[PDB]
């Protein structure tokens, strides 16, 4: 907010002279009273340019203030918000945000107009007659003191009610969204007969409602009539007296009404103003809670005395000296317990979260040294939950990409991970919007997503699993039967985990893991013709 | 269009019941508005007699007693429509509700609930305000306006001729201003929906913008859209000051035109200064009025909307067949399918069967086994008369499963859900759910024939405990023992089993369909395996819609 | 800008 100290400074004044420009209709109005008993023109033509003058400058002034005001106002929160949830995202609510700044913005503006106006009327008071404003001040506290009081019960009587319909609402709700069991039970005479029963009790708070609203309006009414005749006695009786004239007194009485006024709105306005303070101080408080550059890689990896756990705590790990290792141009798998979590292996492959011992330096280059952004592009795969964004399917298969690729590049990348037969067959070509969330799509059309969104950044290392245990069988022998006819293997490193042993048969050389590191391993075929923990699973 | 008066006389029928409350409101009302109507005069009436003390003193008596009658009706009126508002928001949420639950299946399967919601909780008020809110303040405002103009023509009937002349420039940019500002608010709620979908959709598909490491298109996503609202945030700002102003430059120059020409008036001879006064008053107060009448009647087409919205609910008919009466006293419990053929009307020309038929026996436990794309659960809903056979039929004892009694037939036959539904009452209703009287000596025969009882019988208080809402606070496996005994706690005559034994314990599921429940009762279970097979006296295969 | 009064039911 200190950014804008300077046209805040300037908003702090031109509302300072729009609070004189406008007590200028009162007082002149008193002028002419005190020019209609004393009978030039001179004087009237004075007192009325003088009127319209100020009344026209006051008025020009709080509006250029309020176009100031707002103005600043929308840039603080647009950039509040987007802060807000830049934090929010990184950290892995928002509308809470968005409902509180107008609310903030408004009440504050309507506080400082109202406490400045205030100020300004007590002052030209104060300086008018003493007395007067002396017995004001004084029969003010008291006769500001019931009304409060009352509109509390009332309020309080008023969100009683609201809960309660509330309450109801979902006793309602929650009937209606379990349809079928309700019909097959024949139970819907007691879902009535609830709701019934429900509403019977807001019957009872409804009238004490009403009655406190109508006491409310009499206590009101009286205190607004008792206040004025307890001035108006007083100053009939100066006037009488002789010591001051009838002008004054109009003026006065004009002044003490404004008054009046404007101190109610403070009070009115405070509350929300103090609720919208201590609320924002939870959005606060919920918000504040360099690399070398790569050029290239050949696809070798290697890992020793790696160890990796999960955010919580470090005693979470689910590997322990592991020492995996996957060659350049050569296709491997990796098995082990389900209750192990070697999954983390393949997020430690994408530079997640940083080793907690060793290092995992690949292509003799450190791990986390590369820069992110070029990284990402060359060592990330097909994700373990294939979905699709609310995003256009040309945009939605290329996601997270610098540079849009061309249309025969994405033809060509959704031919070579087979999804060019669901482009052409999906309406309007490339230029379809997927549905948001997947909430229309297919197990296979979510796979074959997932393979061109892959292999369109032609990565140099391979970290797809999962990706044909949602898809179909077909799909799947599709799938493998493209990683097999690549050219020379793809000439490049996959760490596949797969979930089926008909892609680990060609592995390379397949390995299976044990207490946080790897604990058998070798060639397939001699893995499954042997005492091998690939064996056992087949005859098993 | 006609459409309106036809809400409208709805909506005037709706608040028949009203009549003892309308009249008190409709009578301090019209004391009210006639009370604050004469005050000014007997004002500029003291003022001139100041300038005799049985006049002064009758005229201050008068002002006073008016004064305090007035200030009397006008909360007596609020009290009286607050009330009257309250009980029609209770009288209609109760029809609107009661209305819904006698749809079909597929109106729920369509609609989504938000929708439900919406008019269940927003717009039964919006419509609840036309007569104790809008139909009001309209008509006290409308009369007190003409009270004023009149005691202005009485006063001056040069005077008036200006006010009569300028009211057209404030009628115009008050509607105006209005006509605009309802455009910008939906704007500005639709920017506001657009920008919360780009979250929203951020927080579904977390998992692979973390992993691709795309926050910072995200973040320039949302970015777009704030910068997108603001511009709509700073033009309804701008637009409320200029009308702001505009308005106090208009009244200060009537004002001035006024004080000019009433002062060059007086000072003629044709009129006094009490006069002048009251006139002045007079004038003064007549604008607020005005603006409000335009701002009245602009509000209520938004509530005759919102009550058309919600009568398009409750008018609409179902697609139930026509009510049975039979009730026999004791079924036989014999089930045959004839040439059954099914479509959904939600997707419909798109069988899921095809010309289906089979027959069940008291003691024959039959078993159907085969995925059929899911369609087995098909076939367990239309027998419970929950939708209708678009071919051939399904009969009960001879007779069709439609011309049973809808309380009588769903407790001879019940069925277990695949994925059972716990209500948020205590465990004692969720067990004796549709029943109208039960004792606790049935829920625990009840709760033992599904073992439940091991969890049950360590809770304090024993049944009359809360679950938590929609079974929470229940693992899987004990919501599908629960679910099981609220079937046996009836005395089913039919029984279907939803693959129950996917989650419960096979021994408990051979128990449940050995028992009295099942020892002489027709029972059907669906299984995803071949493990029926050990106790099926008729197993029987059905793919594609046809059966094996 | 001016405080706004709500409509007396």
């Amino acid at each position: 907010l200190g950014s804008e100290t300077r046209r805040l400074s300037l908003f702090l004044v031109l509302v300072v002279l729009s609070s004189l420009g406008e007590m200028a209709i009162p007082f002149f109005t008193g002028r002419l009273t005190d020019w209609i008993l004393q009978d030039s023109a001179d004087t009237f033509t004075r007192n009325l340019t003088l009127m319209s003058i100020l009344t026209i400058a006051s008025a020009v002034l709080e509006f250029v203030g309020d176009g100031i005001y707002n103005n600043t106002m929308g840039h603080v929160h647009s950039h509040l918000q987007g802060e807000v949830f830049g934090a929010v995202l990184r950290q892995e609510v928002t509308e809470d945000t968005s409902t509180l700044s107008d609310s903030l913005s408004e009440n504050l503006s309507l506080f400082l107009w109202y406490l400045v106006r205030g100020l300004c009327l007590l002052g030209i008071m104060l300086w008018g007659s003493v007395s007067l404003t002396m017995v004001t001040l004084i029969t003010l506290p008291l006769l500001f003191l019931l009304p409060k009081k009352v509109g509390k019960w009332y309020q309080l009587l008023e969100v009683q009610v609201r809960e309660s319909l509330a309450k109801s609402s979902q006793v309602a709700i929650e009937a209606l969204s379990a349809m079928p069991t309700v019909r097959s039970f024949a139970n819907e005479e007691g879902e009535a007969q609830k709701f019934r029963e429900k509403l019977q009790e807001i019957k009872t708070l409804n009238q004490k409602e009403a009655v406190a609203y109508a006491v409310n309006s009499w206590t009101t009414s009286i205190s607004g009539m008792l206040l004025k005749v307890g001035i108006l006695y007083i100053g009939g009786q100066l006037v009488t007296s002789g010591a001051v004239s009838s002008g004054n007194l109009v003026t006065f009485v004009l002044y003490q009404m404004q008054f009046t006024q404007a101190v109610e709105v403070l009070l009115s306005i405070y509350p929300r103003v103090q609720k919208a303070v201590g609320s924002s101080e939870k959005i606060f408080e919920y918000l504040d809670r360099g690399l070398l550059t790569p050029l290239h890689l050949e696809g070798l990896v290697q890992f020793q005395d790696v160890s990796f756990a999960y955010p919580n705590r470090p005693d979470v790990l689910v590997l322990q000296g592991l020492t995996f290792t996957l060659r350049p141009g050569e296709v491997t798998a990796l098995v082990g317990p389900n209750g192990s979590g070697k999954s983390t292996v393949a997020a430690l492959l994408q530079n997640l979260y940083q080793p907690t011992g060793g290092q995992l330096l690949l292509d003799g280059k450190p791990l986390p040294q590369y820069e992110h952004r070029y990284l990402h592009r060359q060592v990330a795969a097909v994700g373990q939950e294939p979905q699709v964004f609310g995003r256009s399917l040309q945009e939605n298969i290329a996601y997270g990409l610098t540079q849009k690729p061309t249309m025969e590049e994405i033809t060509a990348a959704a031919v070579k991970s087979g999804a060019h037969s669901f482009i052409s067959g999906l309406p309007q070509g490339y230029d379809t919007e997927v549905d948001e969330a997947g909430s229309q799509l297919s197990g296979g059309q979510r796979q074959a997503v997932a393979l061109a969104r892959a292999l369109i950044r032609k990565p140099c290392v391979l970290i797809l699993d999962d990706a044909t245990s949602a898809l179909d069988a077909n799909s799947q022998l599709q799938v493998e039967q493209l990683l097999y006819e690549s050219p020379e293997r793809y000439s490049r490193s996959v760490l596949l985990i797969t979930q089926h042993l008909s892609l680990v048969e060609q592995a390379d050389h397949i390995l299976f893991l044990e207490g946080g590191a790897i604990r058998e391993g070798g060639t397939h075929q001699q893995l499954m013709e042997k005492k091998g923990c690939y064996w056992a699973m087949v005859q098993a | 269009q006609v459409n309106n008066k036809v809400l409208m006389w709805r909506l005037l029928k709706l608040s028949r019941p009203d009549l003892p409350l309308l009249v008190a409101a409709f009578f301090f009302l019209v004391l009210a508005v006639l009370g604050e109507t004469l005050i000014p005069h007997y004002s500029g009436r003291v003022i001139d007699i100041l300038g005799d003390p049985h006049a002064f003193a009758s005229a201050i008596f008068f002002m006073c007693l008016f004064s305090f009658g007035s200030s009397l009706s006008a909360g007596c009126r609020g009290g009286c429509f607050t009330y009257t508002m309250s009980r029609i928001n209770l009288r209609i949420r109760e029809q609107l509700f009661s209305s819904l639950l006698r749809q079909d299946l597929g109106f729920f399967q369509e609609t989504k609930t938000g929708e439900l919601n919406s008019r269940l909780s927003s717009d039964t008020t919006l419509m609840s305000n036309w007569l104790p809110l809008n139909a009001n303040v309209l008509l006290r405002s409308l009369v007190k306006v003409v009270g004023l103009y009149g005691f202005m023509l009485s006063i001056s009937p040069r005077l008036t001729l200006l006010s009569l002349l300028h009211m057209p420039f404030t009628i115009a940019a008050e509607k105006v201003y209005n006509t605009r500002h309802q455009e910008v608010l939906r704007e500005i709620q639709d920017a506001v929906a657009r920008a919360g979908q780009v979250v929203r959709e951020a927080v579904g598909g977390l998992q692979t913008v973390r992993s691709f490491g795309a926050e910072e298109h995200e973040v320039c996503r949302y970015k777009e859209a704030l910068e997108q609202c603001r511009q709509l945030y700073w033009r309804r700002d701008l637009e409320r000051a200029l009308y702001l102003l505009v308005r106090r430059v208009l009244h200060l120059g009537v004002q001035m035109l006024m004080l000019s020409c009433g002062l060059q008036q007086m000072q003629d001879g044709e009129l006094t200064q009490g006069s002048l006064l009251s006139f002045m008053i007079y004038q003064e107060s007549v604008g607020s009025y005005v603006q409000t009448l335009v701002y009245i009647y602009g509000d209520m087409l938004s509530n005759v909307g919102a009550a058309e919205k919600v009568f398009s609910y409750m008018d609409r008919q179902p697609n139930l067949p026509s009510p049975g009466t039979l009730a026999p006293t004791t079924l036989q419990g014999v089930v045959k399918f004839q040439d059954v053929s099914f479509a959904y009307p939600n997707r419909p020309d798109r069988p899921v069967l095809k010309g289906l038929t089979f027959t069940l026996r008291p003691g024959e436990v039959t078993a159907l086994v085969g995925p059929n794309g899911s369609g087995k659960s098909t076939v367990a809903a239309l027998l419970q008369n929950l939708y209708q056979p678009t071919g051939g039929q399904v009969l009960l004892d001879e007779k069709p499963i439609s011309q049973y009694e809808h309380c009588y037939l769903h407790s001879q036959v019940v069925s277990v859900g695949q994925e059972p539904v716990l209500f948020s009452g205590s465990v004692r209703n969720n067990i004796a759910y549709g029943l109208q009287s039960c004792e606790d000596d049935k829920v625990m025969a009840a709760a033992q024939a599904a073992h439940a009882d091991d969890f049950i019988q360590e809770m304090e208080h024993g049944i009359y405990t809360d679950v938590g809402e929609k079974g929470s606070q229940l693992a899987a496996g004990q919501k599908q023992r629960l679910a099981i005994a609220r079937a046996l706690v009836r005395d089913p005559r039919v029984l279907i089993l939803d693959e129950a034994t996917s989650a419960l314990d096979v021994q408990c599921e051979q128990a449940l369909q050995d028992w009295n429940s099942r020892g002489d009762r027709t029972v059907l279970v669906i299984a995803h395996r071949l493990q029926t097979v050990q106790r099926a006296h008729q197993i029987l295969v059905l793919q594609e819609g046809k059966l094996q | 800008r001016r405080y706004q009064k709500s409509t007396e039911l």
